[PDB]
């Protein structure tokens, strides 16, 4: 799935499904590169607040990201260790945005991304290091 | 007749041939020749006392072919093409359908006034012109019982045009082309890529578009509850079953500001005959916004007919 | 039209523009009153000379409503609808004016960014600034 | 136009530093580029499509020289900008029916290339010298028109 | 290599010059007038395409009766009654479609060849740029070695009174009465193997692009029979529906047999 | 042209088409018709600038008919019947071949003449008379070369005559209506039974006579050797081949002094035309002699066409 | 024209003894013998081919009695002649077209029957008169003629 | 054209005429210039009045002349051939004049011979005078 | 032959046949009815004077007669005695002559002529008596 | 009887007897039309003997070959070479004396008719002029009593104005219109039966002039026919008289054989 994000909105079942089912909370967040100034092309990819979704055991959170079909590898990370994201709903080619989720353990607030940009064959941009800092830390809640 | 001359013992019965000029067409049942009476009558053994008159073509441009883009207008391949500047200085176009009238749209005619405005109003606003500079007055105006719906204006001159090489009246279809796989092409006065009103004529090939995919684009639906709007400039086109939506060219060049008016005009290769197959409505998708949007002139057929008998 | 390439590129080279987007946007301005004179008549009473206050700020307007553009790129007339009545009705700027400063902030972002300046960024650049140069103008009347 | 002696002064010094073997060449493949329909007089050159054929291909920076070299007679004889390029407005506007927008679109593209290369040393005032030259060629390249 | 001759021998040249300038110029313009067909038979790809859909519904159906056929090979090849009176019924569904599937592929065809030929215009035209730009090019340097060559005199006012580009277009007639004149008299080009080239890319290009007005011509007479045949498909689709699924019963003659054995 | 009216956009092409009037007759090839140029030129497709020329018919008299005897002349059903009178006051009869001649006989020419006497000579001295009064004046005559045997004269009218319904030319014959069985038509000017010339032009059908009949007649022969003037009056008549001789009347109306140079005419009922067959050289018959004698047409042939000439 | 008294009186005298229903009759059948042709106008008589037929048919005396009468109306008024006969003048030349030469035959023949009936007492000096006479008639009769 | 039965007649009435062949002709004569004045005009010498003895001679010349006539009817022209001239050309007399002698001949010959004057006479007398008076003015000219 | 003389010419054997062979006289004679004056008929049908041809036996006379045709009887008495009339030769209509032959005994001077005129089938004229007188007698001469 | 009415009648009554006048005029002129057609075949006649004697030397040569066909029907009949092949040289002749005795034949039937149409004519003109005169002399005692009779005295007028000839001449057409006008107002003639014999008499004598111009039109096209063959056999008039002499060895199987028995 991280692997390849624009090989993943490829997969048609994803279409226009339905991401919004259940409780959510809406956490704003920052996103910065290593110096900590914002990461501009992330910043602007990215919908800021994000919709964090309820479940039994971790919280989920869900990203907003456009140009879909140029992202290539997207990779999140919580305490340096791979977290298992998956793309849950695609928007088609006028919108492009590809919709993600990834479960996140009670207590964190910073998070790594390390991602890449390349637009058909052509040069891959590669983003190292992006820190996704949200406005305060991130607690699942079962009870809804 | 520089008089013929006398022969011994003989006289003459002499006859004349009627021919329209150059850009008309004889028009009666009547062949043409009349005889002179010994009653000293001009009279034709089909018709009689009646002369024929003469009609201008359509769709016979003296010299044919072979908006952000290009085709700069060499020659005056359009002679149909129509130039109507509204009271503020605001470039719009209008396509001549026969010696005295001209088709448009119901929104370039309401430029700098109300809804409230009638035709009466709108009708000396107007400047129009023709050809070159050519300066062609205005009698009346008349718009679409439907203007909401079907964006279409006619206007009168106050007199019949000259037809000639740089002016004349293009064809209403009798077939249909509106069809995706037919190709159109479209004249205009409106802006450019500088956005500036142009100085030049000029024309695009556009093929003609899936109704489906255009309503789809514009609106987000087919089904009306889906209905949002998608437009990708600020305003939305008008779309129903008397549109059609024409595509960007193959060089990306689009049809901008001042281009309503001007009429989609599809060359009919068989009888080489130039038809007004739409009259574009919305001029607003310029790069951005992936069609230009027509009114089937075939549906305003029985209404432009009905309009020219007073 | 603005494809996923275009608005990748975009995105990719506005953010490399960074923090100076204010002050790019003021450059920008400052280049249009002085190359294409007609256009100080919509600004009567601002300070028009160098540096002025006036126009710096103006640009940090300017830049920000680009920005809020490539920050929702996959709508802009939501974006810009507050603009797009603004320049159409109240204002009523001469649709030829954005195409000035359209170039301008080519011309501008040229000057300080040769590296992402490469043709086909230069393409999607135009495209940008064409889309929303003609929303504000599409309500003109 | 007329132009201030700082005006000419500014100008002619930086067309001086200007390279003459690629400036010209870069300017008119990114016409191409940015605005696809003029590549319709041009597709002779070879492959037009990508922009990296139109900025490689090797006829398209050979004919830029030309055209920059074109535009090298404006700055030369800036008076007589009608007479220098006479000839040159017969062969678009006469023989070829160029609409006259393409040229100042050119001229455009050509103070975007010139912005390019010289950084902030391409000033406001500078560019807003240089735009009355773009102008006065476009304008004097269509001329034959009327 | 020596260049000049009387008064004549100068404007023999500098008619030369000028045509074979002028063949760059006039070549283009022919490819332009092209354009038309090129977009054409695009529009007929997405025509083409759209039709295939229109007739999704009757062709699936009528494969549905080729597919009950099949099975019908057992008991049913041999007089069904209200089977073999299905393909009775049938006779002009399958007279379009075989249509349909013929003129389709035709003005796919003629829609191959159409770029091609436009293709062959292009190379002509681009060919036919260098060896007239080049060759004009040299007989512009007897041309202007004649300003201030020592002159006849009236050979040096013969020089200034030319022109870079000839007042008109060049058919192929044109051209080779240039290189006519420029040939006899004034073998001081003898060049004329070279000439041989620009004419022959020229008629060469020229000859492509009457090849496509030609073959997108006959491709819009197949276009035109397209569209008309597949009408006949779009409202038979409800006819073909049920007639599909009136093998309902011959369906009957397996399922009531292939239990027992 | 009573100059055709205008119409809008229209020009006019001139057609004449010549016809020639009351007993007259189109002459060319000359389809008749004339369209002026853009050179303001005449133009038949067929002959180009050339006219056509009225001619007269000949042997279509307006009002046909349907000498000591009968059949005044009520309507003028001769029009081609000449009354010559010699100086002297002797009336004699003449036939008018042409618009511009007149046959008659070598004889009636001579009177008040010497043998000595030449054309010249006789021209001036004779009046000649068609129609009614209709005087027409004489510039030559000319004689047949074996005027002693051939009996004729050709008259040459000094200008041409206007022909009408009394005064009009007689058909000369292709085909040699002299046969017996034939029946033809004497019209004259000569005496009658009180030997008075006559007041009024009369005519008489006659049947035309076996030749050998008469000849034993007149001599008393066939065989020269055998030959004695048998002649009933004193004089005897010119007798050969290319003679013919006319019986007499049903009634025993017969033709004497004055009828020579008259007709003998011969309607022909298939094509409706009056063809002269013969010239009447004997007028001295009259009751006592059984037949008149003229000289066959078709044996003068060649000659008058060859005198016309000049 | 004018007769001297005893012309006219040697005449009418004379006339006095002609019988009135045989005399014209004779005179005319007489004519269509001597002269065969005016048998042309008369042939609705009945057979006129022998001279025995002609005289004896009842059809001719009948005739010529109406004849000699027109004859008498002449000795009658011989001042007013064209106008006695003015009518039958109509009859013979605008319908008839009989040749005037005929009516003077005729008077002779009729002259020639006078002298037959009364001998040596047909006088030259009377014939003389008569000669007028028939003359007269001949004329006046054909004067529509003119 | 004078037949047997003409012939005949002739004879037949001109016997029945005998002795007074003579004085009719002169009586004839008498009547011509009393009815037709004119006719003197051929006699200018002559003693015209009644029963003058020049007009009695010259009527026995031309009865006498007659009398040939039909003494040889069956040639006329050489009988009469020597008279032929006489008249047609010394003397010149209008052949009307020889119409007027024959018909004072018939009214003559009718007043003195009333039962030979049957029409059928009357027609060969006229034919004999006329054959006659033909012979005489054919040579006419 | 003298029954009927008109008949008698319709023979085709007598036409232009030749009467004038051999020796002859001519004899002038006069033609008197019966009160010796001129019988003016006959005076003008016969011409005079007279052929008499001679022979071996008697001297023939012969006659020219015009208007044969109308000729009926034609009787020639010498003596009061009937003579032997008969035609020689006859000439066709236009002459209308008869020509008769008939001997005459030597001394013969007077001949009686009972003769008449009958024009087709018209009334017959019978002329009774007609006194032929030759003015000299005729005589017979063998001798040539 | 008792004639008069107002100053109509009286004219009504004066046409008439202008018209039955002029009926005894018009049918006299019509009956001299037709001389020409009784001198015309008249002249037929004269020819006609012509030829009889213009072919008679041929006729009476093909007559020798008949009566030597005679005596050869004893030997002759078959197939003598050169007597079998003489009828193949008579072929054209007796085609020709076929054409003659039948063509001739029909100008004198044609003859025939032509007089008696001409004699019904002559007839028909003599009793109309009768009837005519009759007629036209009793509606003149009504004529003449209206002279002074008592008078409208406009009617009286109407009389004096009257001439006793009529302008012109006389249709079927006018006469019955004369009589038509008669008829009905004016009874007072009443003697319509008679007038019915006068146009009768005339129709009859019209339709007698106009069936000798039909019959003698007939016979002048038989008559040149006539004149045509008759030049064949009188050309052919040598041919024919070796071809009887021809018969002469024909003779030959009569002498050397009739002597012997
Ligand atoms: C038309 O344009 C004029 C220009 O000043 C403006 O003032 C006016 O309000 C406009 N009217 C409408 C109805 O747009
Ligand atoms: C080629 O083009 C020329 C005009 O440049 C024309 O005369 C000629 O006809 C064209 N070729 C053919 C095959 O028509
Ligand atoms: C009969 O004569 C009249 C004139 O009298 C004429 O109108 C008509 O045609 C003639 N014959 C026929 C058959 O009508």
């Amino acid at each position: 799935a991280d692997e390849s994000l624009k090989d993943a909105i490829k997969d048609p079942a994803l279409e226009n499904k339905e991401h919004d089912i259940g409780p959510r909370e809406q956490v704003n967040f920052q996103l910065l590169d290593k110096n900590n100034e914002t990461q501009y092309y992330h910043f602007f990819s990215i919908k800021d607040p994000a919709d964090v979704y309820y479940t039994k055991k971790k919280a989920e959170v869900e990203l907003d990201i456009n140009t879909a079909s140029t992202w290539k590898k997207f990779e999140v990370y919580e305490n340096n260790q791979k977290l298992p994201v998956r793309l849950v709903s695609y928007s088609p080619v006028p919108e492009d945005h590809a919709y993600i989720r990834f479960p996140v353990s009670d207590g964190t607030q910073e998070l790594k991304i390390v991602s890449s940009t390349q637009i058909d064959d052509g040069e891959e941009t590669n983003y190292d290091y992006t820190k996704l800092v949200f406005a305060k830390p991130i607690y699942n809640d079962p009870s809804l | 007749c520089p008089k013929p001359p006398e022969i011994a013992h003989g006289y003459v019965e002499h006859s004349v041939r009627y021919q329209c000029k150059n850009y008309y067409k004889l028009r009666t049942e009547g062949d043409g020749v009349y005889t002179l009476n010994n009653e000293k009558q001009w009279i034709n053994k089909a018709v009689g006392d009646k002369l024929p008159e003469c009609e201008a073509v359509c769709g016979k441009p003296k010299n044919p072919a072979n908006i952000l883009g290009g085709h700069l207008d060499a020659k005056g391949s359009f002679p149909w093409q129509a130039k109507m500047v509204s009271h503020h200085n605001l470039t719009t176009g209008a396509t001549l359908i026969n010696e005295q009238w001209l088709l448009t749209t119901a929104k370039n005619l309401f430029l700098n006034h109300s809804e409230n405005a009638t035709a009466k109003d709108i009708a000396p606003t107007l400047t129009l012109y023709v050809g070159k500079k050519q300066l062609v007055e205005i009698e009346k105006v008349v718009l679409h019982p439907n203007y909401s719906q079907v964006d279409i204006g006619l206007i009168k001159l106050k007199q019949k045009v000259s037809v000639n090489e740089r002016v004349m009246p293009i064809c209403l279809p009798s077939k249909d082309y509106a069809e995706v796989g037919r190709v159109g092409y479209v004249s205009g006065w409106g802006r450019n890529a500088n956005f500036k009103f142009t100085d030049h004529l000029k024309y695009v090939m556009l093929p003609v578009a899936d109704q489906d995919q255009c309503i789809r684009h514009y609106e987000g639906s087919t089904v009306p509850e889906k209905k949002t709007p998608k437009s990708p400039v600020g305003v939305q086109p008008i779309l129903n079953e008397h549109t059609f939506c024409a595509g960007m060219s193959k060089y990306q060049e689009d049809t901008c500001y001042g281009d309503a008016g001007s009429a989609f005009a599809v060359h009919d290769l068989e009888e080489d005959t130039w038809y007004a197959t739409g009259i574009l409505s919305f001029d607003k998708s310029c790069a951005v916004a992936e069609y230009g949007v027509y009114v089937k002139v075939t549906s305003i057929q029985d209404w432009v007919q009905k309009t020219i008998a007073e | 039209v603005l494809s996923p390439a275009d608005k990748t590129n975009v995105k990719a080279a506005w953010g490399k523009v960074g923090a100076h987007a204010g002050e790019y946007g003021a450059e920008a301005l400052e280049r249009m009153f002085l190359s294409f004179p007609t256009t100080k008549t919509y600004f009567p009473h601002f300070d028009l000379s160098h540096g002025s206050a006036q126009v710096k700020g103006h640009g940090k307007k300017v830049a920000d409503a680009l920005t809020n553009a490539v920050a929702h790129v996959d709508d802009m007339p939501n974006a810009l609808s507050a603009l797009s009545d603004l320049h159409a009705h109240k204002l009523r700027v001469d649709p030829v004016n954005f195409k000035l400063l359209s170039h301008c902030l080519l011309v501008t972002l040229a000057a300080h960014l040769p590296a992402e300046f490469t043709p086909a960024v230069h393409a999607s650049l135009d495209k940008f600034l064409a889309s929303v140069s003609t929303v504000l103008t599409s309500k003109y009347r | 136009v007329h132009l201030t002696p700082e005006e000419k002064s500014a100008v002619t010094a930086l067309w001086g530093k200007v390279n003459v073997d690629e400036v010209g060449g870069e300017a008119l493949g990114r016409l191409l580029v940015v605005y696809p329909w003029t590549q319709r007089f041009f597709e002779s050159f070879g492959d037009l499509s990508t922009p990296d054929a139109v900025m490689g291909n090797p006829k398209v920076k050979a004919h830029g020289k030309k055209v920059l070299g074109a535009f090298s007679d404006g700055l030369a004889h800036l008076d007589n900008l009608k007479g220098t390029f006479a000839t040159l407005s017969e062969l678009h506007c006469d023989k070829l029916h160029v609409d006259p927008e393409n040229f100042r679109l050119l001229g455009n593209v050509l103070v975007c290339v010139l912005a390019h290369h010289f950084g902030k040393e391409f000033t406001p005032p500078v560019q807003a010298a240089y735009q009355k030259v773009v102008a006065g060629v476009a304008n004097a390249l269509a001329h034959k028109y009327h | 290599a020596e260049g000049l001759k009387t008064k004549d021998e100068v404007e023999k040249a500098c008619h030369l010059a000028q045509q074979l300038k002028e063949v760059s110029i006039t070549l283009g313009v022919i490819y332009r007038t092209t354009e038309r067909h090129s977009v054409q038979v695009e529009a007929h790809k997405t025509a083409i395409d759209k039709h295939a859909d229109a007739v999704s519904r009757a062709v699936e159906a009528l494969t549905r009766v080729d597919v009950a056929l099949q099975r019908l090979k057992e008991l049913g090849k041999a007089n069904d009654t209200k089977a073999v009176k299905i393909i009775e019924n049938i006779t002009s569904a399958r007279e379009n479609l075989a249509l349909f599937n013929n003129e389709t592929q035709a003005v796919l065809t003629a829609r191959d060849h159409v770029h091609k030929h436009r293709a062959a215009a292009l190379q002509g035209w681009s060919d036919a740029k260098e060896k007239g730009d080049a060759a004009a090019e040299d007989v512009w340097v007897l041309l202007n070695a004649a300003k201030k060559g020592n002159g006849s005199a009236d050979v040096k006012a013969a020089a200034e009174k030319c022109s870079r580009y000839s007042s008109s277009s060049t058919s192929e007639t044109e051209l080779q009465k240039a290189i006519d004149a420029a040939a006899n008299v004034g073998g001081l080009s003898a060049h004329k193997s070279k000439y041989g080239d620009v004419l022959n890319k020229f008629k060469l290009s020229n000859a492509s692009v009457g090849a496509v007005r030609d073959t997108s011509g006959r491709g819009g007479k197949h276009m035109e029979k397209v569209n008309n045949v597949a009408k006949l498909l779009k409202d038979a689709e409800v006819s073909l529906a049920a007639a599909a699924a009136e093998i309902e019963e011959v369906k009957n003659a397996h399922e009531t047999k292939a239990q027992e054995e």
